[PDB]
């Protein structure tokens, strides 16, 4: 019945409720640190000169 | 995959013959086809080329005008027609499957060939014959006259192998890339015009004559041959 | 009634989850970012134009060599293109014209596709005999397929119209794992770069972070208003971006478990059909249905460019593994490579 | 005073016909109908640039007085361009009549290269009529007898009468069948467009083929023709020329 | 180009030739979309035309090739796959007349007709409408009234006046009556006029499409 559906809902939110979450400043700093450290080999951020460009 | 040729027999000079090749086991309508000569003592020579859907037909300069290629896409047979058969055409001919897209391996499947006896860029095989102790690394070199490195990046050098009594087969297509069914013993390296096949850790069924062919421009030209003993 | 008590247990669990992820919010990504330099103006030109499709195309996937791509359309064709020379390497005919998804294997030996026939078909490219033939039919999924993505040459995860995702093994054809938990039907899917986990976005206005080896949902992400049509991972694998029918794209963490940033403007009122990231993850490309793609600065929520070369709805897009190009396809039957 | 008008109408018609030629030549995907529109633009661009050539070397005579004597085959390829550009209008009208009267054939059993071969035969017959008029009337390097000039000239005028009869018959059969039974059709724009193409082919594209080909033998008085009828008549033929990119490609697409 | 790039370009040209040859014969066929509620006589419609997500039925009639798509067995959100059928020639909508007082089933049929007939993707598409079961409808008029469905109805209930009321109640549903054309037919389990009615409604759309091909729109 719907008792098993609501039991699985309480089971799923019971497992998802206790997750070791880190703060948003650390994860935003981690995304900014990934983007700062890979900007040189991004061919769309910096348009490559036409010899190395195969298109 | 099964290419079997027919039309064998001796013939008088000035005669004619239609050699045929029946294909089965593969999608023959999408393969470019070749015929490749082998003299009974000399190495390989390219005869003629038909493309997919009969739109481009090339011949060698020694056969241009005399020979005629023709494919049959629904019935899956490829014919070569002779006229004015000289004494330079006493040889065994091999029908060669090939296909051309990005990343394909042309010259990969060869027929069993057929006999008929009538009653550019140059390749230099750098050593005619090498004595071989098994288990050791073997280096076989080859030389061209022109650079084989095109401006796209490819290097049109094709390393083959003919076992004695057997058909040739592709080992390394396009100077560096290993063919399917060939182990990691075999390798190909090279630079501008100087090329090196490597056979590390040599075993049995490796004796036979090795050939370097080029596909940079037509006609396709082989080496003389390098036998391992 | 015990079920009212069980629904209130679910309600206090949702309140605990909402207060727990309110507790971690000490700064936005905007306040962390905006000191750094903006991207500027991104001007990308149509370097190639692939024209062999004759109906609306619905999906595309780049190769891992960044030269080959596959494209699926509604005339019952998926075409494999050389992108450099605009040559058609293959053209595979379909058993059903109704195809909404396509994928290209990371080895390059297989493609997959699927649609309104409920089935992910898998085709072998590197065949001994020359042509492309059907390697597998993956049936048993009772709703239209929305996304197929290869893990290996033997494992593929599929997204369907019956609220379920599914991990398969290809050589047996059996659905080895079923991923249930959505309530509206799931429209998009994206694999992690280390292929341990994936994310899937549904008509719940929810995305769920799954787990391939174990087989069940790890985190749930909410915050959109309508059906979310597009999902893509950040290249670190610690974040992902969604795009919906709200004229919004959003960024979510996996570790911080919250909304990061909303990519929206007042001029767009219509939906998002496709998203993908750049190789550094600095700029997020979103395909829209005001006929053009937008290039967003993913860290600063600016608009950095407009890719405006189509005169119907942009249905799919994708960036190469080199980061070299962007292919955008559309309902006007043309692929454009931009650089 | 018609001269500056025909220069402006011819320049606007050149840029319109060249835009039709470039958009339909390499940009768009062509279908079985648009070959007719493309070759109507190709038939009409030649006519308008030769009218600019004759306008420039009749306007330099008025001010700086050079009087450049051109070769006499530019007028015969202009006649070829005019006859092909009216045969395209007649064959557009017949294809629309066949599309309504036989719709299952036109959808399914129409041969994929009928439009090209119909255009090649119409261009070949227009070129043949122009070559015979130039060969036997004096618009070539050699010269033929003027008694046999008017016979081929009357054959060209009767062929132009045949094109007007075919365009009226096809537009008549089209209007009759869309008034007999038609449910989803937007009827007002259909009879407006049919009546506009019949009216443009009557009072714009065939004064010139009557005064250049037919009035010159039955009238025998050039006191009031070449100074009064001829420049206004070639202004109206250039008006049909500048209309044909607008009516057949730009209102639709 | 190289000697190998030229055969790549020749391969791509043959692939272009096969793509043009297939896409020019997929454009000369008629695509029809079957719609309707569950148990609204669509199986009998497939029966009369022809003699697990989408069912595709192929039939020919008067040298015209019809591909008809039954999509009703795929039970999910319709708004995420209905734009795939933009460009269908006609929509064959099947309503059972004898399901009027059942559980009220006409109100979901009218709700489906209001949803389909006023969709943004089918704004120009002609809708053939088959009212499916009239022989059981007369036997249920002769025992039961029509006021179960319609409290605002006031008319004689014999055979022909209730069916006209059902037809005008379905025809009133579109906000736009001039853009699309609705073709309504009365059918039983034994009549051979249905595929002729389909062909006669298709021929008008073919005439309008041929006029759009020749630049008149
Ligand atoms: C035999 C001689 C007279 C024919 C040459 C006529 C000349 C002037 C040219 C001008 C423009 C040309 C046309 C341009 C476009 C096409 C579309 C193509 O799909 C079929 C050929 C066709 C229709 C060409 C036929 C030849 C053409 C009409």
């Amino acid at each position: 019945a719907s008792i098993a559906q609501a039991r699985k809902l309480v089971e799923q939110l019971k497992m998802e409720a206790n997750i070791d979450r880190i703060k948003v400043s650390k994860a935003a700093a981690d995304l900014m640190a990934y983007c700062e450290a890979h900007a040189k080999e991004d061919p769309l951020l910096t348009p490559v000169p036409a010899s190395e460009n195969p298109f | 995959v099964q290419l079997v040729e027919s039309g064998g027999g001796l013939v008088q000079p000035g005669g004619s013959r239609k050699l045929s090749c029946s294909a089965s086991g593969f999608a023959f309508s999408s393969f470019g086809m070749h015929w490749v000569r082998q003299a009974p003592e000399k190495g390989l020579e390219w005869v003629a080329y038909i493309s997919s859907g009969s739109g481009t037909i090339y011949y060698a300069d020694t056969v241009k005008g005399r020979f005629t290629i023709s494919r049959d896409d629904p019935k899956n047979t490829l014919f070569l027609q002779m006229t004015s058969l000289r004494s330079e055409d006493t040889a065994m001919y091999y029908c060669v499957r090939s296909i051309y897209y990005y990343g394909s391996s042309p010259f990969d499947f060869w027929g069993q060939g057929t006999t008929l006896t009538v009653s550019d860029i140059v390749m230099t095989q750098a050593t005619s014959s090498v004595p071989v102790t098994p288990g050791e690394s073997v280096s076989i070199s080859c030389r061209s006259s022109k650079s084989l490195l095109h401006s796209n990046g490819n290097t049109y050098l094709y390393w083959f192998l003919q076992r004695p009594g057997q058909s040739p087969q592709l080992l390394i297509y396009r100077m560096s890339n290993l063919a399917s069914g060939v182990p990691d013993r075999f390798s190909g390296s090279g630079s501008g015009t100087a090329f090196t096949l490597t056979i590390s850790r040599l075993e049995a069924e490796d004796v036979g004559v090795y050939y370097c062919m080029q596909h940079l421009e037509y006609p396709l030209t082989f080496g003389a041959g390098t036998k391992l003993e | 009634s015990e079920l009212d008590q069980l629904r209130q247990e679910a309600e206090q669990l949702k309140n605990q989850i909402r207060d727990a992820r309110k507790a971690c919010a000490d700064a936005t990504l905007s306040q962390i970012t905006n000191n750094i330099d903006p991207v500027g103006r991104i001007q990308m030109r149509t370097r190639r134009t692939l024209r062999g499709h004759l109906a609306k195309i619905y999906a595309m996937h780049w190769g891992t060599d960044s030269r080959l791509l596959v494209s699926a359309s509604q005339d019952g064709k998926l075409i494999i293109w050389d992108s450099y020379t605009t040559n058609k390497v293959h053209a595979i005919p379909l058993r059903s014209s109704w195809v909404m998804t396509c994928a290209y294997a990371p080895s390059g030996n297989y493609v997959a596709c699927g649609g309104l026939d409920n089935i992910c078909s898998i085709y072998n490219l590197k065949t001994r005999e020359g042509n492309v033939r059907v390697s597998r039919e993956l049936a048993g999924h009772t709703g239209y397929l929305s996304c197929c993505r290869f893990l290996d040459d033997n494992q593929i995860v599929t997204s369907s119209g019956d609220t379920t995702c599914a991990l398969w093994d290809i050589e047996t054809g059996q659905q080895t794992t079923t991923f249930t938990g959505h309530t509206g039907d799931v429209m998009s899917l994206s694999l992690a770069p280390d292929t341990r986990l994936f994310v899937s976005g549904a008509c719940d206005a929810s995305a769920k972070l799954w787990d391939v080896r174990e087989g069940m949902c790890r985190q749930t992400f909410t915050g959109h208003e309508s059906d979310i049509n597009a999902i893509c991972f950040f290249p670190n694998g610690n974040a992902f971006a969604t795009g919906s029918d709200d004229a919004t794209c959003r960024l979510f963490d996996l570790r911080a478990d919250q909304e990061l940033m909303t990519y929206s403007h007042d001029n767009i009122i219509c939906g998002i059909t496709s998203v993908s990231f750049s190789k550094s993850g600095r700029l997020l490309l979103a395909g829209y249905d005001d006929f053009n793609c937008n290039v967003w600065d993913a860290l600063k929520a600016d608009r950095a460019g407009v890719l405006a070369g189509h005169d119907n709805r942009v249905s799919c897009l994708g960036v190469t593994d080199d980061g070299m190009a962007v292919a955008t396809g559309s309902w006007d039957s043309f692929l454009k490579i931009w650089n | 005073i018609p001269v500056f008008l025909i220069l402006f109408i011819a320049l606007v018609g050149l840029v319109g016909n060249g835009f039709v030629l470039w958009l339909l030549g390499f940009r768009m995907r062509r279908n079985a109908f648009s070959v007719y529109v493309l070759s109507l633009a190709g038939a009409d661009f030649l006519f308008l640039c030769f009218q600019i050539i004759n306008c420039l070397v009749y306007l330099s005579n008025f001010f700086c007085s050079i009087s450049i004597n051109f070769p006499s085959f530019f007028t015969t390829v202009m006649t070829c361009a005019y006859l092909a550009g009216l045969s395209m209008l007649s064959t557009v009208s017949t294809e629309r009549c066949l599309s309504v009267l036989w719709p299952i054939w036109y959808r399914c059993r129409r041969p994929r290269h009928l439009s090209a071969v119909v255009c090649v035969l119409l261009w070949a017959l227009s070129l043949l009529l122009s070559i015979l008029e130039g060969k036997f009337c004096g618009f070539l390097f050699s010269d033929g007898d003027s008694g046999w000039c008017q016979t081929f000239d009357f054959i060209t005028a009767a062929w132009l009468i045949f094109l007007f009869m075919v365009l009226c018959g096809s537009s008549l059969a089209l209007l009759v069948r869309i008034l007999c039974g038609s449910r989803g059709l937007p009827l007002t724009r259909l009879y407006l467009t049919i009546l506009l193409t019949v009216l443009v082919f009557l009072l714009c594209g065939l004064p010139f083929g009557i005064q250049w080909f037919l009035i010159l033998w039955i009238w025998k008085d050039s006191d009031v023709l070449f100074c009064h009828i001829h420049p206004v008549s070639v202004v109206l033929s250039s008006l049909n020329s500048s209309a044909n990119p607008i009516i057949y490609f730009f209102v639709g697409s | 180009l190289s000697a190998e790039d030229k055969a790549a370009v020749e391969r791509s040209k043959m692939i272009d030739r096969n793509l043009r040859e297939d896409g020019e014969k997929a454009a000369r066929e008629v695509k029809l979309l079957l719609l309707g509620a569950g148990e609204s006589g669509k199986s009998t419609i497939v029966k009369q035309m022809k003699i697990t997500g989408i069912v595709e039925t192929h039939f020919t009639f008067k040298d015209l090739h019809f591909k008809m798509f039954d999509v009703g067995g795929q039970r999910s959100e319709r708004k995420k796959w209905i734009h795939c059928f933009e460009g269908v020639t006609a929509i064959i909508f099947c309503v059972a007349l004898s399901d009027y007082d059942l559980v009220n089933r006409m109100h979901e049929s009218m709700k489906l007709f209001d949803s389909i007939c006023n969709n943004k993707w089918f704004t120009d598409t002609s809708i053939i409408l088959f009212l499916n079961k009239k022989d059981l409808f007369e036997e249920k008029i002769k025992k039961s009234p029509l006021t179960i469905c319609y409290p605002e109805y006031a008319g004689s209930n014999t055979y022909e006046e209730a069916a006209a009321y059902i037809q005008c109640q379905f025809e009133d549903l579109n906000k736009r009556k001039d853009t699309k054309e609705i073709y309504t037919h009365f059918t039983c389990a034994t009549d051979t006029k249905n595929v002729q009615f389909v062909f006669d409604a298709v021929t008008d759309v073919i005439i309008k499409n041929n006029l759009k091909d020749c630049g008149l729109f």
